[PDB]
């Protein structure tokens, strides 16, 4: 029941298709019938995750399925969070399938498959479990317009078929050189695995401390930028400037790619001035952000919010910095 | 402009002017008693960047009125019964740097009553291989007839690795050579080194070659054949070919054979032209050429189709490599 075999078996159905309503009769079943607050003993918090996320289902508070879902919009990933916060709440695994086998016919699909990647990766009982490669789970994220387009004439057209990449702009644009590095599938996945595996939310009341991972956050981040000037270097370009917040982004960048739902990815026009954002933040308040880090830095400590003084000149300074920045 | 000008009251001195506009904006308004700057010297001119950007501006004004005439037609091109059966080179296309020395005697203050000493600048200049063109030509007409040989070194791709079509290289081919060479009736191969190029001279003389060489004259009694160096105007013959990579790199290597009948009526064939009229003119004498400056290429060619069509028009592929130190 909670072998490896029916686990894993559980997931591939779970994410299987997950644009549509479920096609195998028994998580239709559990999806129809089970009661994330029928027996609470099934979770090591007695059910207070799961009766906040059904009061939320049942006022009809969450994001609606076949929608845009970003993990970086607040109240769309407190939404998946909910979901996550129950499937780590569950003891046994008969619990967590049944749990995402309920939300999954009830939310949002991104939300979900986010929840449920982070689950298995966060639970005990995930161990052993391998995660299909999204790139194969919401393709759209890692596919362009084109082949997606060829995709849906092969399926209107009842027709097989294997289509080939390529990449984005023309080549009479530089930056197209190295398309090869941001574009890659697996690099794409080694960089939403990292942020899954050390996620800016998490926090130890859910189980574990993830060890220096204000650290890890600079040096797994520092290693993508290094990696992408070797690229550079190998392709007859100058390394890449750093963005600043009072002069122009040089480089726009037409994603050619497109939501499943929500529309095509935005492009963002060459030599562009930064925008305040309406609902996000003004430029100014982030080059206020990043002067009250650099005091920070250059003061040698941190200032918690009682004004005291948490100082930085130590080794774990840095992952102090990669908590606070 | 030049005094040629019809209207140079209403249509001024924009090219001259322009030199003095850019070589003043270090000290536009006279405050600072800079002199000169390097674009207000023909010595000096090419020294700076901004000449090539303010001669390509110069260019396409020139462009717009050539473009605005009919393309050419097969009749207009055709040299009847002449055909180029092949084009190719004897010797490799190769590139280097060497150096060379001239004086700085000139430029230092000596006297009064003290003597001289040898003072000399070294510099590094680009340089080529001895090269020889084989042009096969068929003269299908019942008699000898003089042919103009015009021969340009044309991009295939652009630094975006991008393949050009014909319209798009034209502009851009430099010239490597026009003569004048009587085609026997038959099939016959041309021979033409790169030494004898009517585009190029040689290195100058020195001033102490020359003082030398005059000096043993005078102080004696001996006919030099002075009638031995070029002329200074003419691109130099170390320069003929572009740099090129250590790579390499393919270029087409176009060639037209004209009507020489046509082209040289009102100044002979068998008439000596110097060594560098096809940019520089023959000293004391009329412009040898009647055609176009650039012909044929001077044109737009929107259907390549034409001078595919032509017989005395081909173009063939040549790799020239850059030898570094
Ligand atoms: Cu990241
Ligand atoms: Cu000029
Ligand atoms: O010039
Ligand atoms: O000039």
């Amino acid at each position: 029941a909670s072998s490896t075999a029916h686990k894993q078996q559980d997931i591939n159905h779970l994410l299987d298709k997950i644009y549509e309503d479920t096609k195998y009769p028994d998580l239709q079943e559990i999806a129809k019938n089970f009661n994330p607050l029928g027996d609470t003993s099934m979770y090591n918090d007695q059910g207070a995750a799961a009766e906040v996320l059904m009061k939320e289902l049942n006022d009809h508070r969450l994001l609606e399925q076949h929608h845009w879902y970003s993990l970086f919009n607040a109240r769309q990933r407190e939404e998946a969070l909910m979901l996550f916060a129950v499937l780590n709440q569950c003891k046994v695994w008969h619990c967590f399938r049944n749990n995402a086998a309920y939300f999954r016919e009830q939310m949002n699909e991104g939300e979900f498959v986010y929840a449920l990647y982070v689950g298995v990766i966060h639970s005990k009982l995930g161990d052993g479990i391998v995660l299909p490669p999204l790139y194969e789970i919401t393709p759209h994220m890692f596919t362009n317009s084109e082949v997606i387009d060829k995709a849906y004439s092969a399926k209107m057209t009842q027709k097989a078929g294997t289509f080939n990449v390529s990449f984005t702009g023309t080549k009479k644009n530089k930056e197209q050189r190295v398309a090869y590095f941001g574009e890659d599938i697996g690099m794409n996945i080694h960089h939403v695995t990292w942020h899954m595996d050390f996620p800016f939310w998490w926090q130890d009341s859910y189980g574990n401390h993830l060890d220096r991972k204000g650290e890890l956050f600079f040096w797994v981040h520092h290693q993508l930028t290094a990696r992408f000037d070797f690229e550079r270097l190998s392709n007859w370009l100058d390394p890449v400037d750093e963005l600043h917040w009072d002069r122009i982004i040089r480089e726009g960048f037409a994603p050619l790619t497109s939501y499943k739902y929500g529309g095509e990815f935005p492009v963002r026009p060459d030599n562009k001035h930064f925008e305040d954002v309406d609902g996000v933040a003004h430029v100014h308040d982030m080059e206020i952000t990043e002067n009250r880090i650099y005091e920070a830095i250059d003061h040698g400590y941190i200032t918690a919010t009682d004004g005291h003084t948490i100082d930085i000149r130590q080794p774990k300074g840095i992952e102090l910095l990669g908590d606070i920045i | 402009s030049s005094m040629y000008s019809p209207n140079a009251q209403y249509y001024g001195s924009l090219h001259n002017t322009a030199h003095v506009m850019l070589g003043r904006q270090g000290d536009p308004h006279g405050k600072f008693n800079l002199p000169p700057g390097v674009m207000e010297h023909f010595e000096t001119a090419t020294r700076d960047p901004s000449f090539f950007r303010l001669h390509k501006y110069m260019d396409n004004i020139f462009k717009k009125h050539t473009d605005s005439f009919p393309p050419y037609t097969h009749d207009d091109l055709e040299f009847a019964g002449m055909v180029v059966d092949g084009v190719a080179i004897d010797g490799e296309l190769t590139t280097f740097f060497d150096e060379f020395q001239y004086s700085l005697i000139n430029a230092v203050d000596s006297g009064e009553s003290i003597e001289d000493v040898e003072i000399n600048a070294r510099v590094h200049r680009l340089n080529h291989k001895e090269f020889t063109y084989k042009i096969t030509v068929s003269n299908s007409i019942g008699s000898d007839h003089l042919a103009t040989f015009r021969i340009f070194l044309c991009p295939i791709e652009d630094n975006n690795g991008i393949t050009l079509t014909l319209d798009k290289e034209r502009w851009l081919c430099i010239e490597l050579d026009k003569f004048f060479q009587k085609v026997p009736s038959g099939t016959h191969t041309i021979h033409r080194s790169s030494k004898d190029s009517s585009v190029t001279v040689p290195d100058m003389p020195s001033f102490h070659s020359l003082k030398e060489q005059a000096d043993n004259a005078v102080n004696g009694g001996s006919d030099l054949d002075l009638s031995a160096y070029e002329r200074s105007c003419g691109i130099p013959e170390r320069m003929l070919l572009p740099k090129s990579k250590p790579e390499g790199m393919e270029f087409n290597l176009f060639v037209a054979v004209t009507d020489g009948v046509k082209d040289t009526e009102g100044h002979n064939g068998d008439h000596d032209h110097g060594g560098t009229h096809a940019q520089c003119g023959v000293h004391g004498e009329a412009y040898p050429d009647n055609r176009p400056l650039g012909y044929p290429l001077e044109r737009r060619i929107p259907d390549e189709r034409v001078f595919d069509g032509v017989p005395n028009i081909k173009h063939v592929v040549v790799k020239i490599v850059h030898h570094p130190e």
